[PDB]
């Protein structure tokens, strides 16, 4: 549940796929409501 | 020498940047998420 799961496109485990949901970012940004 | 980054922009537009444009020839111009990079060889 703490090492990598190799079946996402990003290679992040279990209980870091739950932190980034708990985390909603605002105005984050990207190559383009600012 | 040197390289030119817009930062932000989707160079499609920037062809036309606006006074210097003796980079806009390239033939070597690269698209990153931080904008748009031109003189420099990827
Ligand atoms: C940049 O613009 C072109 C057409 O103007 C478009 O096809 C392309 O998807 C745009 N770039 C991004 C990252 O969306």
């Amino acid at each position: 549940q703490i090492l990598p799961d190799p079946s996402k496109p990003s290679k992040r485990s279990f209980i870091e796929d739950l932190l980034f949901n708990k985390v909603t970012l605002a105005d984050a940004g990207f190559i383009k409501a600012q | 020498q040197v390289a030119v980054l817009y930062q932000g922009v989707n160079c499609t537009e920037v062809p036309v940047a606006i006074t210097w444009r003796v980079y806009s020839t390239g033939s070597n111009v690269f698209q990153t998420r931080a904008g748009c990079l031109i003189g420099a060889e990827h």
